[PDB]
This record gives C-alpha cells, sequence and structure tokens, in this order.
C-alpha cells in the first residue's frame, strides 16, 4: 500500500529544477540503491512545473508540483512517500 | 503573338487610366487602388464605412455617371479577416465605360445597404445576407432568398460540406417531408487536380 | 561571406561554391529538371537545365556550374526557353505513345513539364526505337522503353543501396541502361527506386494497374513496420489502401523509406479479426456479440485483482491501450506488466529513459567523427540508417566496423571476433581498435538492441557502458555527445519504457491464469504451458497469425492506420498515428475495449475521448503529450554507471544478428507475415 | 460455358459469385442475373499468332484512327511471343 | 474568443465530434514539384465509410469529410478555427535543408566518392 | 472595438430577446391552429423555452441581436402562414432516431469517433 510506483517531471533548464537537477546528478544513485523494487521513474520534460507522482494502493497517485523548492526540501518530500 | 492572341486595347487603357487618377483625385477619402489592365477593366477600392457616400457620388454626373447597378457580385476567402469581398460592377451608359470597385467586411460588420441609393439591391441583399451572413445597414426586410424555411446553413461561405448537413425526404408515419442527416451514395469522389511546377513564373508570390 | 550573384534582377548573397540550380532555387524560382536529383549527384546527361548567364556567349548547365560574382541569370529569358524546347523536342521525338497504359503516366514529371515546354504539335515521321522488357525483380516492373536515358537510378543504385547490377550498357543508337545478364536486382531497399523513376519505366508490380494518383486521398501519418519511425504520405482511395509513400524527413527517413514497408499495405488486406471469437462447450470458438466476450472478460477480471493475471504487449502495439490496460490493472493493483522483448535492467534502467534512447539522432550520425557498432546489422532493423552509414561512408568518411559477425553490409568495416575478448580488450582499451577509439574524437557507439537480451546480455550490456564511459575518458568527447545509443527494432517497447512499465522481463512467465493478449504475435517468448490449468486467455490482435488460435474469448481489435493512436520513435520522438480506412468491421479503436471492460469492471476510467487519454499522458508519461520533443535534461552518465558496475554479468559465446541474411528478413510481424507480396518475395529469393 | 456456380447461377467473366450463405442471392430471385456469353478472354488466344521476318512493328488495332494509339512492338526475343500492350494480341518473328 | 458556433449553420454534433487538422502540404515524393508545399491548408479528419450493399459504392458518413482550406500563414488558419470554433493540430512547415553539392565531389581518389563509370 | 450591430452591452440586447420570446409565445397557438399541428400547445410552448435555451453560451450583444434578428425573420415566416406544417415539425426531427451519450452504446454501435 505504501508504493509501487513513483515518478518526477523536471523542467530541463527552469531555475525552479535545478536544484532537483543537481540533486539527481548526485544522491539519486543512493535512493535508487534504496529501493530495488519500486521503480522512481524520472522525465526531463519541460512542463511548467518539476512534479511529483507517487501511486499507492489500487492506482490512486499522490502528485506534488516541484515548483521553487529546493532538493533539500525535495528529499524531505521524499522521505515522507517512503509509505 | 495574333492569330491566337487576344490584341491589347492601349487606347482605352490610357483612357480609363487618365479617369482612373481623375477619379483618384475626387475622393481620396475612400478611394485606394486605381488597378488598370490590358482588358481594360478598371478597379477600385472603397472602406465599407465609405459604401454609401462613394456610391451614390457615382450615380452622378462628374465625367461619368455610374447608373444601373448591374452587380453587387461577392467573393469569400476564409483566409483574411476581412475575409467577405463585396465588389460592385457598374457601368456608366453615357460614357459606355465600366469599372469594377470592390470592398470588404467582417461578420459582424453591418456594411451600408444601398437599397436606398440602388433599390437594385433588395435582393443582391437577402442573396448574400442568406448565402454568407453579411448584415446590412438599414433593408424593409432580411428574410432569406433561394434556401427553403428552416434552413439553417450559409451555403457559399465556402465552409461546410456542398451537399451541405441536410438532406429532406418525405416520411410515412410522420406522413410528412423531413430533413435527415446526408448518407451520400458513392460520395463527391473529388479530384486533386493541382499541379506543381508554375507555369507562370511572371505571376509567382514570392517566399519571403 | 557569401559571394553575391544576380537572380534575373534580385542581388542574392548566394553561398560560396554552389550550383545555379541552388542560386534559382533560393528566391524560388525553378529549374526544369530530370536525371538531377536533389539527394543524389549531379551529371551532365539530359541537359534540361540549360540557360544563358546574362553576359553568356551560349547557355550553361544551371544545375551544375558553380555560381560566381557578377553573373546574372534571368531564367525566363527567350534563349532559355528556346534550350527547353530543344530539350523536350527530343525526348519525346522517340518516346512509347503509352501515357494511358503507364501506371506513372497519370502523373508523369515528363507530362507536367511537357505541358510547361516543348512545342505543342511533334514533327516525326518514322518509325520510334522500343526496347524489350528486363525484368530485375518479383516486387518492381521494369517496363522500359520508357526510361529516358537520365541515370538517376543507378547513381542511387550503384551508391545508397550498395548493388551495382544495375547500369549503362551501351553506346549510340540503341544504347541501353537495362542491366547486363537475367540476374535480378534484389536489395534491401529495392522498392525505393520505383520512387527515383521520373517515367514509368520503373512501375512497382504489385501496386500495377490498380489506380490512377488523382482519385486517391493521401492520408499521412507513420508506419510502425520499423522503428525508425518514419514518416508517410498514404494514398488510399474509396476506404480502401491503394498505396504507401513515404514522408520526408531529415531526421529520419529523409524520403528513402524501407522496401519492406512499402508493400506492407497487402497484408492489411489479408485474414483479419473481424467478429468476436468465443470458445464454446466444445471449446471451440464461435462468432459472438460484444456483450457477450465483453460481459464474460469482464466475469474473469473481476475475479484475480492484483496477482494471477498479466498482459502480454506487442511489438507494433500502440501506447494508449497500454496505458488504459496498466490503469485497469492498477485500479485492481496488478502489477504485472509484461513486453515482448525483454530489457535488461542494472539498477533499472526504464527510470532514466535515456538507456534505451538512440540518443545520438540518424541526423547526429553525421557530424560523428567515428563510428562503432554491435551485434545485429543496421540493415536488418534500420535499413534507412544503414543508408546513412554508406553515405556518411560516401561523404563524412570515418571508421565503422561489425562485432559478433562479419554480416554482409554494402560498407567497408573491419573484422572483429567475438563479445567476450573485444568488449574487454577495448573496455581496458588494450585493444588496438580501442587505441583508435581514443585516437578520434566524436565517438559512437552502437548495440543491436537484439543482443540485449542474449541471456546474459547484461554482461554486454555492462561491457559496452564501460566502453562509452572509457572513450569518455578518452576526452576529446564535447561531453554532451550522448556516446552512448542502441538501435531498437521494435516500435512499442520504447514507449512502454518511456512509461516505464516494466523491464519486460520474461521470467514472470510463472503462475498467472488468464493473461491478457495484446498482438502476441511470437510462438516464442510466451505459450500456453505458463498454466497447465485453464488456458484461458484473452486476445486483442487484428491478425489472426500464431497468437489468436492459442486465445480464447477473442477480441477484435484496429490495424494502425485506422486508430489514431501514437507511436514513439527510437530516438524518443513521439508521434501520433492519424486515421484512414478505419477497421474492415467489428474492429474497434485498441483502447476503447478496455475502457469498455473497465466500465463493466466497476472501475471506469476519468476520461472519455482518445483527446483525454492524450490528457492523462501529460499526467504520467508526460511526454506522450509532445509530438516533436526530442529534446530533454539528459540524466548524464554520472549516475547511470554507478549501479551498473554494482552487478557485472559474464560474457559469453556465441554473437550472432537474428535476422541473418535478406531471405529471413521477409517475415516478421503479422502483416509482413501474412502480406502475400512477401510469400511471393521470400519464394524469389530462395527459388 | 460460362463456369456454373454451386448455386447453379452463372459466374461473372470477373469471376465473384456470391456465397450460398449470401442473403443478398435473393435479389436474383423472381429475375435473372445477366452475364455475358462472350468473355473477351478466350477471343485473346483464340487467334492465331502474326509473324514477320522483320524486327520492330507497328501495331494499330486495325482501323486508322478507329482504334488505339499506334505502338512499336519490339521482337527482341524469339523465345516470347510480342503480345500487344493494346490489342492484347501476340507477335513474333519468324525466320 | 469571438465563437460564431451558433452564427454558423452547422449542427452541434460536427462540432463537439472532431478536431480538424491545420497542416502544410506535404511535396509529392513521385514528382519532382515542390509547388504545394506552400501554401497552408487546414483538412477535416476522415470518417468510415461502409460499401453500399447495392453497386459496391463509397456510402460516406459525415458530410463535411471533402472539405479542404488555404491559409496564408498558420496563424490565420489557427484563427479560423478559433473563429469557428472547432479544436485543430498545428503542423510544422518542411522545407528540406539545404545541401552542398559538387560535379568534382564525385570524384578524387582520397574522399572515396570515386562513383564510377560515366 | 469594431462597431457593434444594435446593442451594445447584454441589456441593450436582453430586452430585444424578451420581446422575442412573447412574440413567440403568443404566436404559438396561432400556429398551432393555422396548420392544425397535432402536438398539445404546452409543447409547442416549451419548445418555444428550449430553443432559448441552445443559445445559452452566447456572450457578444452582437452575436445576441444578429440571433434576435434571424430569429424575428424566422418569426416573419411563421406568421405570415408561410412555411408548411412539415418546416413546423422540423425542429422536432422525430423522424430521427435518439441519440445515445453515453459513451458505451458509442462503443457498441460502430466505427464512430
Ligand atoms: S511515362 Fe509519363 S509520359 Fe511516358 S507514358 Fe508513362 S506517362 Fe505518358
Ligand atoms: S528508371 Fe528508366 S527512366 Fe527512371 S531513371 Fe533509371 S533509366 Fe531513366
Ligand atoms: S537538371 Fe540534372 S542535368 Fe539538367
Amino acid at each position: 500500500l505504501g508504493l509501487r510506483e513513483i515518478r518526477i517531471h523536471l523542467c530541463q533548464r527552469s531555475p525552479g529544477s535545478q536544484g532537483v537537477r543537481d540533486f539527481i546528478e548526485k544522491r539519486y544513485v543512493e535512493l535508487k540503491k534504496a529501493n530495488p523494487d519500486l521503480p522512481i521513474l524520472i522525465r526531463e520534460c519541460s512542463d511548467v512545473q518539476p512534479k511529483l507522482w507517487a501511486r499507492y494502493a489500487f492506482g490512486q497517485e499522490t502528485n506534488v508540483p516541484l515548483n521553487n523548492f529546493s532538493a533539500d526540501q525535495v528529499t524531505r518530500a521524499l522521505e515522507n512517500v517512503l509509505s | 503573338t495574333r492569330p491566337t492572341v487576344r490584341p491589347r486595347n492601349d487606347v482605352a487603357h490610357k483612357q480609363l487610366s487618365a479617369f482612373g487618377e481623375y477619379v483618384a483625385e475626387i475622393l481620396p477619402k475612400y478611394v485606394q487602388q486605381v488597378q488598370v489592365s490590358c482588358f481594360n477593366e478598371l478597379e477600385v477600392c472603397i472602406h465599407p464605412d465609405g459604401v454609401i457616400p462613394v456610391l451614390t457620388f457615382l450615380r452622378d454626373h462628374t465625367n461619368a455617371q455610374f447608373k444601373s447597378l448591374v452587380d453587387l457580385t461577392a467573393v469569400d476567402v476564409p483566409t483574411r479577416q476581412n475575409r467577405f469581398e463585396i465588389v460592385y460592377n457598374l457601368l456608366s451608359l453615357r460614357f459606355n465605360s465600366r469599372i469594377r470597385v470592390k470592398t470588404y467586411t467582417d461578420e459582424l460588420t453591418p456594411i451600408e445597404s444601398a437599397v436606398s441609393v440602388f433599390k437594385a439591391a433588395n435582393w443582391y441583399e437577402r442573396e448574400i445576407w442568406d448565402m454568407f451572413g453579411v448584415f446590412f445597414a438599414n433593408h424593409p426586410d432580411l428574410r432569406r432568398i433561394l434556401t427553403d424555411y428552416g434552413f439553417e446553413g450559409h451555403p457559399f461561405r465556402k465552409d461546410f460540406p456542398l451537399s451541405g448537413y441536410v438532406e429532406l425526404r418525405y416520411d410515412d408515419e410522420v406522413k410528412r417531408v423531413v430533413a435527415e442527416p446526408v448518407e451520400l451514395a458513392q460520395e463527391f469522389r473529388k479530384f486533386d487536380l493541382n499541379s506543381p511546377w508554375e507555369a507562370f513564373p511572371v505571376y509567382r508570390q514570392p517566399p519571403e | 561571406n557569401l559571394i553575391e550573384v544576380f537572380v534575373d534582377g534580385q542581388s542574392v548573397m548566394v553561398e560560396p561554391g554552389t550550383t545555379v540550380l541552388q542560386a534559382c532555387e533560393k528566391v524560388g524560382m525553378q529549374i526544369p529538371r530530370f536525371c538531377y536529383h536533389e539527394r543524389l549527384s549531379v551529371a551532365g546527361n539530359c541537359r534540361m537545365c540549360l540557360v544563358e548567364i546574362e553576359k553568356a556567349p551560349k547557355v550553361v548547365a544551371a544545375c551544375a556550374m558553380p555560381v560566381m560574382k557578377g553573373w546574372n541569370i534571368l531564367t525566363n529569358s527567350e534563349k532559355s526557353k528556346k534550350a527547353r524546347e530543344g530539350v523536350m523536342e527530343f525526348l519525346l521525338a522517340n518516346h512509347p505513345l503509352d501515357c494511358p497504359i503507364c501506371d506513372q503516366g497519370g502523373e508523369c514529371d515528363l507530362q507536367d513539364q511537357s505541358m510547361m515546354f516543348g512545342n505543342d504539335r511533334s514533327r516525326f515521321l518514322e518509325g520510334k526505337r522500343a526496347v524489350e522488357d528486363k525484368n530485375i525483380g518479383p516486387l518492381v516492373k521494369t517496363i522500359m522503353t520508357r526510361c529516358i536515358q537520365c541515370t538517376r537510378c543507378i547513381r542511387f543504385a550503384s551508391e545508397i543501396a550498395g548493388v551495382d547490377d544495375l547500369g549503362t550498357t551501351g553506346r549510340g543508337n540503341d544504347m541501353q541502361v537495362g542491366t547486363y545478364i537475367e540476374k535480378m536486382f534484389m536489395s534491401e531497399l529495392s522498392g525505393n527506386i520505383i520512387d527515383i523513376c521520373p517515367v514509368g519505366a520503373l512501375t512497382s508490380k504489385p501496386y500495377a494497374f490498380t489506380a490512377r494518383p488523382w482519385e486517391t486521398r493521401k492520408t499521412e501519418s507513420i508506419d510502425v513496420m520499423d522503428a525508425v519511425g518514419s514518416n508517410i504520405v498514404v494514398s488510399t482511395r474509396t476506404g480502401e489502401v491503394m498505396r504507401i509513400l513515404p514522408r520526408m524527413h531529415e531526421d529520419i527517413n529523409e524520403e528513402w523509406i524501407s522496401d519492406k514497408t512499402r508493400f506492407a499495405y497487402d497484408g492489411l488486406k489479408r485474414q483479419r479479426l473481424t467478429e468476436p471469437m468465443v470458445r464454446n462447450e466444445k471449446g471451440l470458438l464461435t462468432y459472438t456479440s460484444w456483450e457477450d466476450a465483453l460481459s464474460r472478460v469482464a466475469g474473469m477480471l473481476q475475479s484475480f485483482q492484483g496477482k494471477d493475471v498479466a498482459a502480454i504487449a506487442g511489438g507494433l502495439v500502440d501506447a494508449e491501450a497500454l496505458v488504459a490496460l496498466k490503469d485497469l490493472l492498477n485500479r485492481v493493483d496488478s502489477d504485472t506488466l509484461c513486453t515482448e522483448e525483454v530489457f535488461p535492467t542494472a539498477g533499472a534502467g526504464t527510470d532514466l529513459r535515456s538507456n534505451y534512447l538512440l540518443n545520438t539522432t540518424i541526423a547526429g550520425v553525421e557530424e560523428a567523427d567515428v563510428v562503432l557498432l554491435v551485434g545485429t546489422n543496421p540493415r536488418f532493423e534500420a535499413p534507412l540508417f544503414n543508408a546513412r552509414i554508406r553515405k556518411s561512408w560516401l561523404h563524412n568518411d570515418l571508421k565503422v566496423a561489425l562485432i559478433g559477425s562479419p554480416v554482409d553490409l554494402t560498407y567497408t568495416y573491419d573484422h572483429l571476433g567475438d563479445s567476450p575478448k573485444i568488449l574487454q580488450d577495448i573496455a581496458s582499451g588494450s585493444h588496438p581498435f580501442s587505441q583508435v577509439l581514443k585516437e578520434a574524437k566524436k565517438p559512437m557507439v552502437v548495440l543491436g538492441s537484439s543482443a540485449l537480451q542474449r541471456n546474459d546480455g547484461a554482461a554486454i550490456l555492462a561491457a559496452v557502458s564501460s566502453i562509452a564511459q572509457k572513450i569518455r575518458m578518452t576526452s576529446g568527447v564535447t561531453g554532451d555527445w550522448k556516446v552512448m545509443n542502441i538501435l531498437h527494432r521494435i516500435a512499442s517497447q520504447v514507449a512502454a519504457l518511456d512509461l516505464g512499465y516494466k523491464p519486460g522481463v520474461e521470467a514472470i512467465r510463472k503462475n498467472p491464469p488468464k493473461v491478457l493478449f495484446l498482438l502476441g504475435a511470437d510462438g516464442g517468448c510466451i505459450t500456453r504451458q505458463d498454466l497447465p490449468k485453464d488456458c484461458f486467455i484473452i486476445y486483442q490482435g487484428h491478425h489472426g497469425d500464431v497468437g489468436a488460435p492459442i486465445a480464447d474469448v477473442i477480441l477484435p481489435g484496429a490495424a494502425y492506420t485506422e486508430k489514431s493512436a501514437t507511436y514513439v520513435n527510437t530516438e524518443g520522438r513521439a508521434q501520433q498515428t492519424k486515421v484512414a480506412v478505419t477497421p474492415p468491421g467489428l474492429a474497434r479503436e485498441d483502447w476503447k475495449i478496455i475502457r469498455a471492460l473497465s466500465e463493466i469492471a466497476g472501475m471506469t476510467l476519468p476520461y472519455d475521448t482518445l483527446d483525454q487519454v492524450r490528457n492523462r499522458l501529460e499526467e504520467v508519461s508526460p511526454n506522450l503529450v509532445r509530438y516533436d520533443d526530442i529534446e530533454g535534461a539528459n540524466y548524464f552518465q554520472q549516475a547511470n554507471e554507478l549501479s551498473k558496475l554494482v552487478n557485472q554479468q559474464l560474457l559469453a559465446d556465441p554473437l550472432v544478428p537474428p535476422q541473418l541474411t535478406i531471405k529471413d528478413f521477409y517475415m516478421t510481424d503479422s502483416i509482413s507475415r501474412a502480406s502475400q507480396t512477401m510469400a511471393k518475395c521470400v519464394k524469389a529469393v530462395t527459388e | 460455358g460460362v463456369r456454373v456456380s454451386p448455386t447453379g447461377e452463372k459466374v461473372t467473366h470477373t469471376g465473384q459469385v456470391y456465397d450460398d450463405k449470401d442473403y443478398r442471392r435473393i435479389r436474383f430471385v423472381g429475375r435473372q442475373k445477366e452475364v455475358n456469353e462472350n468473355f473477351a478472354i478466350d477471343l485473346i488466344a483464340e487467334q492465331p499468332v502474326s509473324e514477320v521476318e522483320t524486327r520492330v512493328i507497328a501495331c494499330d488495332g486495325g482501323g486508322g484512327a478507329l482504334g488505339h494509339p499506334k505502338v512499336y512492338i519490339n521482337l527482341d526475343k524469339e523465345t516470347k511471343t510480342g503480345t500487344c500492350g493494346y490489342c492484347g494480341l501476340q507477335f513474333r518473328q519468324h525466320h | 474568443k469571438l465563437d460564431i458556433t451558433t452564427l454558423t449553420g452547422v449542427p452541434e454534433e460536427h462540432i463537439k465530434t472532431r478536431k480538424v487538422r491545420i497542416f502544410v502540404p506535404a511535396r509529392n515524393n513521385m514528382q519532382s514539384g515542390v509547388n504545394n508545399t506552400k501554401k497552408w491548408k487546414m483538412e477535416f479528419d476522415t470518417r468510415e465509410r461502409w460499401e453500399n450493399p447495392l453497386m459496391g459504392w463509397a456510402s460516406t458518413a459525415d458530410p463535411l469529410s471533402n472539405m479542404v482550406l488555404t491559409f496564408s500563414t498558420k496563424e490565420d488558419a489557427v484563427s479560423f478555427a478559433e473563429k469557428n470554433g472547432w479544436s485543430y493540430d498545428i503542423e510544422e512547415r518542411k522545407v528540406p535543408k539545404p545541401k552542398s553539392k559538387s560535379y568534382g565531389a564525385n570524384f578524387s581518389w582520397n574522399k572515396r566518392t570515386r562513383v564510377s563509370t560515366k | 472595438f469594431v462597431k457593434p450591430i444594435f446593442s451594445r452591452d447584454m441589456n441593450e440586447a436582453k430586452r430585444r430577446v424578451r420581446e422575442l420570446y412573447r412574440a413567440w409565445y403568443r404566436e404559438v397557438p396561432n400556429t398551432v391552429h393555422q396548420f392544425q399541428l397535432d402536438i398539445t400547445v404546452k409543447m409547442g410552448r416549451d419548445k418555444v423555452r428550449e430553443m432559448f435555451m441552445k443559445n445559452a453560451h452566447v456572450t457578444d450583444p452582437r452575436v445576441v441581436d444578429l440571433l434576435v434578428i434571424k430569429g424575428k425573420i424566422e418569426l416573419e415566416e411563421t406568421i405570415k402562414v408561410w412555411k408548411q406544417r412539415t418546416h413546423v415539425m422540423r425542429f422536432f426531427h422525430e423522424t430521427e432516431a435518439p441519440r445515445p451519450k453515453d459513451f458505451l452504446s458509442k462503443f457498441y454501435v460502430g466505427h464512430d469517433p
């Protein structure tokens, strides 16, 4: 119930995406190391806001936009959605 | 250059031209282009807000009594926002002259009605109302010519199908003729006969 | 910079060098032509290009003479017209009187330009020559008589096709370009010559006599017969598909689509899932209304939510049906998401999306100063791309060499042995060939996607990742080059991986009853031994080949041109299909049946229109909503490589492409399989 | 002697007769389906093959401007007859 | 949004059911002529057309299906579909990229162009 | 911006429509008897209310007033005992089959969009 698939969206160039870009370039290897099971799909899409889908039980999905968030705040959301 | 070719009448082109600048003088406020082709066929612009005041002047002598509105020929080009291109063909009988003086309008512009001025346009009116939707200044009645009664469409808008959406037939238990959805058999099997490779370099709009 | 030369009146900043042709064609003026071709090569034969320069004593060849300053070019000038008249009087001096029976005769370029130029009356008084017919293939009939010594076809053939059987023969009168000897021309791009023929000399046999160009509508889209994702203009007529033509695009086909795709359409005309076919008490299927079969599968799929269900994705299948079906599996939390070809995922490569992408565009290949390939030959997966290779080989000049096999590519390539040694000797950089890899900048590293499987192909994966990283270590790379890339042959896995459903590993084929079939074209990866008990297995392909009979309670569905469902190119390019002739009978839009089953399942999908499922794609993909956007942030090999090295797999023998040779290339998907032209053609290449 | 369908009605010269399942066959009931007695196909090969010792020839279909456009049939290969693209009738160069 | 959805006589069904297609028409592959790539045009999406039970004719569904419309520019066509209330899909122009060419480029022993006999 | 047909802002227009409704709403029985419509007259008034509902999304006063221009023009043909009974019945489309907006039925019918 805690998760099945999780995924994020990211502007290729926008300032509100940049800290997140730096994050995926760093710690993503660690978080991905943490979870052999549940995928953390990531997309390059220049959708107006960086995004965070997270499926739970029976396909329901949380969706927090990542506009104007630092990578530390991003991670701050990330531990919150472990379940 | 002759047995097949139609000879070019320079003389009438000269006279029509000179008269064209003459008119260009006379009504600077609405008159624009003074087109003069080798067909001996002169043409002139009018702004739609300038429909009536020009036309009335035309009927009255200057050196051309533009008597008899022979036609209010109409064309619709969807590209231009001023899609409509109302044209006043005219003929000054005393001077045996012919001229084509056109305009433009949008869908909700109440272009001036020459009904008071010519009255010949009591129907050039209602056709070009009905086929299109070119609303007109002040006419005794805007009831439709040609197209039926309950009919909703505006064919000659160069829009919606040549068959139209409507195809009526008598029906049994209703004991009466009823309009129905088209269902054409065989369908107008349109041929695209357009030719790549321009035959007329002399024309040709630049790629720009 | 650019030299100045005058079009008739206007001054023009024309490029240094370059022909008068491109000069007039900059202002938009267009010179009459035949033998010349825009992406071929200049040839002086058939001088329709004649024009006089403003100071020219006599007319020049506009398609060939390089521009230079101080010239002026009155294309409309009388002498040039006398010249064109000189050409057309002669071409028609001996041409056959057979416009009407010509398949090209309804649209031949010779005709249009016969209208544009040349005297209306002719003055022949003797006896024209006429050559005998000269067969060069089952699928490319050649009437000849008609060919105008224009040599565009040999310059195509000898070059990009790589085959040289075609060519000139003889001199003086009764000279002919008829190829020597009886032997058929053959090529994997044999069909494209048909397009390139100005006249009716090279009329295709399968399409012969069938139709006339003006009648046809030209509905457009893209083919999925290749993973190349080539664009297409389709000449349908009267609800029937009359012929396929490529739609040009420099990033992809550059107006030279696969000969296999070109005759694919015929296969749509063979057997089709026309009506629903539910097995009876006898276990035999019978024709059935949708309410029956769909209420039945509605009776099955409410039973086994979550576990004990799976879904066999096809290779040609549209992404949308996958979207709705996985959403169905979401509502029941059925995690299973299996897909035809498996793709290895050390550190889970589905996430980075870039992993499976051919990160360099086919357009981007030309700038590479060095290119390498691994495993399957490009031509039996991307013949277009093979032509791109040979074109670069004829132009850009760079090394290429095969690994794992010496398959008969048209261009020169260094021979190399097999993976276990080569991959490590190159990963080490010890291999002299790898020393050449350090030697040259703008690297490219290709892998046959067939080798991604290879049981222990994960070894080749980590190996090649180490290789590309090592060549990055060699530096001289811009670093944004995205050296790491592969050639997918599948039309569907790339989008499913954009959605990252699963690696597609078939090891899952364990317990689940009531697996659903999407296409299910192969008898290989899946079969009914997965569940000894029930053989109940739902199906929604369109041709009945292989997968359909195994399945029960069959559910017929649309072919690709009919649906407007989208497809993703291997370069990550997104491009939707558009509607054409619509499904033949009870066949319908593919995912619509899914939304219907879900609607009966008590878990109806929130979106209604296909435009609204596309609206859903933005809230998940989110890249399917955007079409021409190949570009993105690109995750870079840093984070990528790190989990690749936290695994490692043993390398092995052997390493062979699936397709081997030409004769095996004619039967892949259900349309290519069922197409009759394919059967005749494979029997041709046999005996 | 048109080939007879299982229903018994004669097939069209372009063979296409309706299936026994086919309800549409009902239209012919009470009436007569019509198909031409004289198939052109048999009449194509019925004719003797004309032969001329020369080489290239010029068929006109019989009748100046009463037939197909003038056409130059080649006879490069004696292994085969030179069927017209129009008349459909064969030619050969006997020697 | 100057909708003329009611000002036009069109049935609401045909304006609801479908989006139209704005685009610039492609050059013939089979023919040299670039000439029709110029001038934009918009066309409605094709629908199913069942065969006539008699005589095997086409039996068209949607009446409007054969419509076609030229435009000077793309924003022009977008403006029409906006004025008229139908949904649409913009498509880009496709002028071929310029290619450097020269008569001698075919030759030269070193360039491996060479070609052959001529 | 551009010069208006007649009414400027909605109320100059809204005034015209009500003038229209009554112009129909009183006229209806006259029509019921001239053509001897078999419809109960309240059905006629209901249809009168309905055609005034289809035009609910109108927002430009030029669109409103142009619609009442055309609608009064239709009233012309109605009152003058032009048209025929059939033309009056064209508004009903009773010969036509009902349309199931439900998507599932739309699946069941045909290829459709
Ligand atoms: S090739 Fe062009 S010209 Fe020659 S016959 Fe066929 S159509 Fe007529
Ligand atoms: S095919 Fe016949 S006509 Fe077309 S180019 Fe080659 S030779 Fe000239
Ligand atoms: S155009 Fe190629 S030579 Fe005349």
